């Protein structure tokens, strides 16, 4: 009787939500039509129709019809509810003002209506997950507006945002710094937990570990899906040390302002060489803390650690976990902040990770995912602040936002908020 | 303009009789099909090939 | 050649000579130091393969001669010539076949469920209720399915059972990861996202 | 990996490449249609060194044919294996230089070189990690001797860390088929010594004499000479394309074969060479190969190496051999002829082994020897150049296009100083 | 003197068996043991494996050393090392439960010293037993009725051996294993009495 | 629970390591793909392969060694060869550009971008081991990349791990036979680098083993791989005490406690016996006394040095087979009695003796035969200074006129780097002559 509801806004959000949804259905044994192959646990993510098919607890929002059309013409035509796939007509065209004040204001109504219908059915609602690429106008604007509306409606209900920030130097658009800063300002005082999932780091991981030299978006979305499964496994499977989603905001955020943290996963390996080694829990947890394996392009060696919450799934043993944590604390290249004597939260789950046939991953009996909050994440804020400043000095591209209802001084207050956030980071980073 | 071996006959040199319009020929790994030949060639056939 | 041919299995098992062996009864040698022409030392310039084996090779006439060589024995490298398995005392992997079998069975189970000839449920005759698109009016509304023909379903079937202990070989052989050679055309046709393991197989298969 | 491109200019370079790539295609089992037809896996293991790939599974040259007169390339395109070359890689002028170094280096070459530099820049960017550049040209022709050297200078200006090796066919005084050989040979070597990382010199009289005395053919042909040169210069880089006991790339040869930066002109040779009627009474052995190799006559330059002391030498044995006989024989020949090796460089010999011999052969040797005997070629070319220049004859032609006699004076000073400093080490004692 | 030719000729032949230990204490009747026989000089080694989460400090139990059977006062040989036999080393007695498939290949590939593993010898044994009964056919029908009381067509090893002991004639467990392994079509130790019947006569 | 980590650098290191690992796999029964055979399915006993290998949980075993090179030919070649499935794929670290016999290139230009990955793999291999004994390093000293990478890796390891023992098996160039022409330079610089950074350094000169193959194995036309097999057998003899039972066990930690009197004096040379082929091996007794006499015979010394030209400092000698302490001591008594070999006065005893029961194993297609008795000796002595003196003379002849120096100058090294190495080698020669004098 415990449920979580998923919001999927923006093109990247939709095509990664597809990715996570094949994984969940395959892991619960759900056929693509949603009917059972004649075989409670799935209750977290699905809701019964009375006899037979199941409805996923997801809603997809977009203004550009092509991706929703692709989903509704794909193999999962009859899985999702046909009027929870909300599609608009005119794309925001990477314009944050368009997606925040002009068009999405008339679509958030039905988004909240569908949330109302999906939530009143639920009984022990745990919280909401939200997926949105930041480098997209409609994604950022709709995500911001939905977060503000859900804060004033729901309030204390937990919301977790998996944002994919643009890479420090590799970018697809040219005006993504503006909407990135605006969206960060918007969600800073509205979301509870925000995960860093930039693309350059996952690209490097795919190149190095899986031995893929020309990967595409599908593989990235698959790995993000595996991370989601790792996070939510304890919610629907028995384990020695299970945690709820609600056991995060009391463990990984020191202060209400600091709630942006970065993830990592292990092991990631190909079918060539998964079976040539033990996959020992000690070495996988060392690979987890290996700096180059971070899911975000940030260097942990340049900053202190506040907190680390780590999930293991498989046949791990508490003796082994304790012994590895002891070695980690012994190691000198990793240092924690002074006012945090112990910073480890651990969760254990019995069910092994599931492997997708025809995919890249091999089947391994042990896996671990870390969610870490550390001082080093200030560097992305600094670099995007420089990027925004270089633009806003000469007022480039400003008209494309001014003409659609944006006030001129709106950028200045977001800049001030980012500077205040950085100064808070500096203040908390010093020892007493 | 140089003498070329023929794969079709025991790796031997080309001969004027080998050049046969209507039938394919191989010249150094290249496949040619002769469509028409000059009436001077017609005459030289008619006066020489007849045996 | 003498090293891998002589001490044969019959001789080593319940026989006079063991692995190293005073293998002199089996065939003739020249008992180290000897002054004379042995018909093969100054011409073929044999390497390693101690003087007994040098003389044995010449005497038993396995040999090779001439200033011309043709292709196959021309192109061998010393690494494989010397470190050629363990061979002769007691008589590699079965793999590549199990995963290729996994491959054809996946495609088999895939194309074995396209729901041929109006076998789909009453729903999905028409597209989803909210579809947008075009929906032309001067066209047959219900979708028509051709589907694979029973013969191609069987096409996969005898093959996948024949790969189970059958005549067709496990195909090709490949290197593992770091091989820097051409590997036959990953660049000409992109094959962009195909799992370097499987890239090797596909690119060598063509 | 560690691949290299081919740049050829001038008629001589074009006809060198025409036979060299036939040799390479035969070695790697490539048909004249660009389709692989080999027998072993190794024929594709280092195929990326000289070949790129095209759609349809075919192979394509990484060679640029570039010239100021298009007749030569129009003739070579029709040749066997000639359809491999990219039509785009061909670049040509429409005027001609008339064997004028000045015309080929200042007026037409300067304006023409933009496109060829662009295409070479494209090819260099295309390769994963470049090893260097090889050039083949003759110093007796004006367009080659000037424009190729200008290209070398520009290439060195952009790629200072890459290795440069140039095959210079200097005009010997005995076969002098043009009278302007001294001027352009000197103007070419002046620029060549300053920027070229390394050079092999080749002599037509040397090829003629070798063919007549060793191979004993009635009517030698430029095809046979090109085949000799192609086999000889493919031997040095074969060990880069095939495994062996001791791998030795061109960078290793450059490191181990020049004591000083300005002394990078070598004399080379190939073994074995036997006539058709005499090819059967010998058996190839290491002593036979080395004794035929260190003969003065077998060298591809008319310079007599026994008139001086070898600064250093390098030998690439190629074929299935092992090391004891090779190094014991090399030590033996070093001890036996101690008078011909300068003393303050003990063990002045490099030895390397490649496992795959030439097609149709068991053993082969590619030799590169840096000795002070090459000075006499510079002596004779300088005396001929001063015989030309003291009367200022044939000089108005050069001076009519912007350059003057100061360039000739500084060039002659440079080569005389090079000769003096090069022979200085000949008489040096420890 | 030491037999050097023996060392050189049969150094590689190593016999691996699995066994269970019959001895004094009740506590140690469960753990498993692996016996190694080196025929270079007829030497025996014993190892004790410890399955995970047991608490036994498993390790090397007896080293490479050579000793003889006490009663016959003769050193053990490869003939004595047959599966299902009881061998006493010093004070410790072992029952040879299982052998390696390499060991079985060696057994079958070297006859005229290992007669009990030879299938035609075992079948000839069982058939020449039948001289006691009056007729061959009634002997065979009594045989089949006694091994299969309910006529199922497939049995277990215990049922086969108890039926044969009920008959009373003496086959060792080694011949029993030979027949039982040979007449298992899908390698799960289920006898095919129909194949046994047709092999005997039909 | 005792392990040791092996490192190979240079193509010579790769070719010798391949010979070592084929012999180790044959010794422990590892078929090339990794399983024991597929034909034996119990195992689960007498864990000794843990000395060199590591269990994957079910099936194959992984070697505890790392390969380093900058020219990819040998790495691709081995990755294509017979042991393709054995090695873990990212253990064979290969660069793109070779150092080209330049120590500067491999120590200051291109080795720094590969040393990070090398140390990463070293950590990933060290963490699994619990009672790891020490490190072995193999390198040809006459090659640029091998010398530079070995030097800088030793530099990093000596501070990353500190007190842990490291043994270096360097292949020094022959006194008069050479393959390259610039080997004195990088040999001197590498020696200077390793002098204060290696615990034990064993000489591996090629000419001596060439003579051994010519004389004993009766091979008139040998290759490198025969020498590699000999060195591999020496390695197996050295390491067998740690993975095989014996009446008297010796560890690698029992070498820097018995073999080197002073921290500066850690270069020694070895010898092995018997070396004979079965075509003439079985005709002779192969007694322990005679094999030990052959071992101390100067012409059998595996490095080209004359022990009669200097005093002996220490001798660690080890038997494998069916030896007995009576015969051991009886042989040692004859050795000490015989006059032609003299010890230094401050060492009345200098012998350390090791015993192992496992006889040497014979490789198919090899030259050596199978013998029930074998002896391998490692001696540290003062006679080794001759090679250093002649190499110093060679280097001085080269440096008198500043030849080839621009190649090292233009790759980022300071000019006077040669001077400090020259002073260090002069000081080492002075130290050796001072130690060799009587009290
Ligand atoms: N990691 C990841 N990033 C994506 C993916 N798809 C899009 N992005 C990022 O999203 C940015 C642009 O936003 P999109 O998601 O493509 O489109 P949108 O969010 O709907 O915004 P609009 O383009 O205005 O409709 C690009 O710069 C990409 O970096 C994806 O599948 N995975
Ligand atoms: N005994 C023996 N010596 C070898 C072998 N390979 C190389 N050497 C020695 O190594 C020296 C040259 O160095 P190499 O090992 O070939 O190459 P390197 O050490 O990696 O350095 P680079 O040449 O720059 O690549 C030669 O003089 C040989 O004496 C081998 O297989 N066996
Ligand atoms: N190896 C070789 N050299 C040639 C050949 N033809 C001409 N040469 C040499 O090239 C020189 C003349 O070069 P030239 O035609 O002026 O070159 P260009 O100025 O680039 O056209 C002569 O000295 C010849 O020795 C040939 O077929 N092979
Ligand atoms: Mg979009
Ligand atoms: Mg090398």
């Amino acid at each position: 009787m415990r449920e979580v509801i998923s919001i999927h806004v923006g093109q990247g959000g939709i095509q990664v939500g597809n990715a996570c949804w094949e994984l969940f259905c395959l892991e619960h044994g759900i056929q693509p039509d949603g009917q059972m192959p004649s075989d409670d646990a799935f209750n977290t993510f699905f809701s019964e129709t009375g006899a037979g098919k199941h409805v996923p607890r997801a809603v997809f929002l977009d203004l550009e019809p092509t991706v929703i059309d692709e989903v509704r013409t794909g193999t999962y035509r009859q899985l999702f509810h046909p009027e929870q796939l909300i599609s608009g007509k005119e794309d925001a065209a990477n314009n944050f003002a368009r997606g925040h004040y002009t068009i999405g204001k008339e679509i958030v109504d039905l988004c909240l209506d569908r949330i109302r219908k999906l939530a009143d059915n639920c009984t022990g609602l745990q919280g909401f997950l939200v997926f949105n690429s930041v480098g997209g106008g409609t994604g950022s604007g709709l995500g911001s507006l939905l977060l503000e509306r859900l804060s004033v409606d729901y309030g204390k209900k937990s919301k977790l945002g998996f944002t994919i920030y643009p890479s420090p130097q590799v970018s697809t658009a040219v005006v993504e710094p503006y909407n990135s800063i605006l969206s960060t300002h918007s969600l800073l005082e509205h979301t509870d937990v925000a995960v860093m999932l930039d693309n350059e780091a996952i690209y490097d991981i795919c190149r190095r570990n899986l031995d893929i030299e020309r990967p595409t978006y599908t593989n990235l979305n698959r790995l993000i899906a595996q991370v989601i499964s790792s996070l939510t496994a304890s919610l629907r499977f028995d384990g020695a040390l299970n945690v709820d989603i609600t056991e995060f905001q009391t463990n990984l955020v020191p202060y209400p302002r600091i709630h942006f943290m970065l993830s990592s996963y292990a092991p990631i390996i190909s079918a060539e060489k998964a079976y040539h080694e033990q996959l020992s829990v000690a070495e996988i947890t060392n690979s987890a803390f290996e700096p180059a394996n971070m899911m975000a392009k940030c260097d942990p060696r340049h900053g202190k650690y506040m907190a680390c919450s780590m999930m293991y799934r498989g046949d791990v043993v508490p003796k082994d976990v304790n012994a590895s944590i002891a070695t980690i604390k012994t190691k000198r290249t990793i240092q924690f902040v002074d006012w945090c004597p112990t910073g480890f939260k651990v969760g254990i789950n019995y069910q092994p990770p599931t492997v997708v046939p025809g995919g890249d991953l091999a089947k391994v009996m042990r896996a671990v995912c870390m969610i870490s909050n550390s001082t080093a994440i200030a560097e992305v804020f600094s670099r995007l602040d420089h990027k925004f400043d270089l633009m806003y000095a000469k007022r480039a591209f400003v008209h494309w936002y001014v003409g659609e209802g944006m006030e001129e001084g709106e950028f200045s207050e977001a800049r001030e908020d980012l500077a205040a956030l950085e100064k808070d980071y500096e203040e908390v980073g010093i020892e007493t | 303009k140089n003498r070329y071996k023929n794969v079709q006959t025991n790796n031997e040199y080309f001969q004027p009789t080998d050049l046969v319009v209507g039938k394919d020929v191989i010249i150094n790994g290249y496949s040619f099909r002769i469509l028409e030949c000059d009436e001077y060639t017609l005459k030289w056939f008619a006066n020489n090939i007849v045996q | 050649n003498t090293t891998q041919m002589i001490p044969t299995y019959q001789d080593v098992k319940t026989g006079t000579t063991w692995l190293g062996g005073p293998t002199h009864v089996l065939q003739e040698q020249h008992i180290p130091g000897y002054k004379g022409h042995v018909k093969g030392v100054q011409a073929e310039s044999l390497h390693g393969k101690t003087f007994a084996r040098i003389t044995a090779e010449c005497l038993n006439n396995r040999y090779k001669s001439g200033f011309i060589v043709d292709d196959e024995e021309r192109f061998k490298t010393n690494y494989q010539l010397e470190y050629i398995r363990p061979n002769l005392r007691n008589n590699n992997n079965r793999q590549r076949d199990d995963e290729v079998e996994r491959l054809e069975l996946i495609k088999a189970q895939l194309n074995s469920q396209p729901k041929t000839i109006e076998d789909v449920p009453p729903i999905d005759r028409v597209p989803v209720i909210g579809y947008q698109g075009f929906r032309p009016v001067y066209r047959h509304p219900l979708k028509q399915v051709k589907g694979p023909t029973e013969d191609e379903i069987d096409f996969q079937a005898r093959t996948i059972l024949e790969l189970t202990k059958g005549q067709k070989e496990a195909p090709k052989e490949i290197p593992i990861v770091g091989y820097t050679g051409f590997q036959k055309g990953i660049k000409a046709e992109n094959m962009f996202g195909k799992t370097f393991k499987d890239l090797s197989n596909a690119s060598n298969r063509i | 990996m560690r691949e290299i491109v081919h740049i050829q200019g001038g008629q001589c370079g074009n006809q060198i490449g025409a036979k060299f790539w036939e040799v390479i295609s035969d070695e790697h089992g490539i048909d004249p249609t660009g389709t692989y037809h080999g027998d072993s896996d190794l024929q594709l293991e280092r195929i990326n060194v000289y070949y790129n790939e095209a759609t349809g599974g075919r192979y394509v040259p990484r060679a640029i044919l570039m010239d100021l007169e298009p007749g030569t390339m129009d003739s070579v395109r029709a040749g066997p294996f000639g359809q491999l070359f990219r039509p785009d890689n061909f670049v040509f002028g429409q005027t001609g230089a008339g064997n004028n170094w000045a015309k080929g280096h200042y007026t037409e070459g300067a304006e023409l070189i933009d496109s060829v530099l662009d295409v070479v820049r494209k090819e260099a960017e295309g390769c994963d990690c470049l090893q260097g550049f090889q050039i083949t040209h003759s110093l007796g022709g004006g367009t080659g001797s000037g424009m190729g050297t200008l290209l070398i200078s520009k290439v060195r200006e952009e790629y200072p860390d890459r290795i440069m090796e140039t095959f210079s066919v200097v005009p010997s005084p005995k076969v002098s088929d043009t009278v302007v050989e001294p001027y352009n040979a000197t103007l070419s070597v002046h620029q060549l010594v300053e920027n070229a990382d390394e050079c092999m010199v080749i002599d037509n009289e040397a090829l003629y004499d070798i063919c007549f005395r060793t191979l004993k053919l009635t009517t030698p042909t430029y095809g046979d000479l090109n085949h000799l040169v192609s086999a000889a210069m493919s031997g040095v880089t074969c060990c880069l394309r095939f495994p062996g006991q001791l791998n030795s790339d061109l960078r290793k040869l450059a490191v181990n074969l020049i004591p000083f930066p300005r002394l990078h002109f070598f004399m080379i040779g190939f073994a074995p060479l036997t006539s058709r009627g005499s090819q059967q009474y010998r058996a190839l052995t290491v002593p036979e190969l080395t004794q035929q190799m260190f003969d003065a006559k077998n060298m591809m330059c008319a310079a007599d190496p026994r008139h001086g002391r070898y600064l250093t030498a390098s030998a690439l044995f190629r074929g299935r051999m092992s090391t004891k006989e090779v190094d014991e024989q090399m030590l033996n020949v070093q001890n036996k002829n101690s008078s011909y090796f300068v003393e303050w460089i003990p063990n002045n010999i490099k030895s390397s082994i490649c496992d795959i011999p030439p097609k149709g052969l068991k053993m082969a040797v590619t030799f590169v020897g840096n000795s002070t005997a090459i000075q006499e070629m510079f002596k004779r070319v300088a005396e001929q150049f001063t015989a030309m220049f003291r009367r200022k004859a044939f000089l108005h032609w050069y001076t009519g296009e912007g350059m003057d006699e100061m360039e000739f004076t500084e060039a002659e000073s440079n080569m005389n100083d090079l000769v003096s400093e090069y022979q200085q080490y000949q008489d040096a004692t420890a | 003197r030491k037999d050097i030719n023996k060392m050189y000729t049969q150094d590689q032949y190593i016999l691996r068996f699995e066994g269970k230990l019959i001895s004094q204490n009740k506590e140690d009747n469960h753990r498993k043991f692996i016996i190694s026989f080196f025929c270079g000089d007829d030497t025996i080694m014993v190892y004790e494996t410890a399955d995970k989460n047991s608490g036994i400090w498993g390790g090397k139990f007896l080293e490479r050393m050579n000793h003889n059977n006490p009663i016959n006062n003769k050193p053990y040989t490869e003939l004595d090392f047959q599966i299902g036999e009881i061998i006493q080393l010093g004070v410790y007695r072992f029952q040879l439960l299982r052998a390696d498939e390499y060991t079985h290949k060696y057994m079958k590939s070297k006859p005229e010293v290992f007669k009990e593993a030879d299938i035609e010898y075992t079948l000839n044994h069982l058939r020449k037993f039948a001289t006691k009964y009056k007729s061959y056919d009634e002997f065979m029908v009594l045989l089949i009725k006694n091994i299969d009381p309910n006529r199922r067509g497939v049995i277990d090893f215990n049922d086969f051996v108890v039926g044969l002991r009920r008959l009373g004639y003496n086959l060792t467990y080694q011949e029993i294993y030979t027949l039982m392994r040979y007449f298992d079509l899908d390698e799960n130790w289920k006898l095919d009495v129909k194949s046994l019947f047709v092999a005997l006569g039909g």
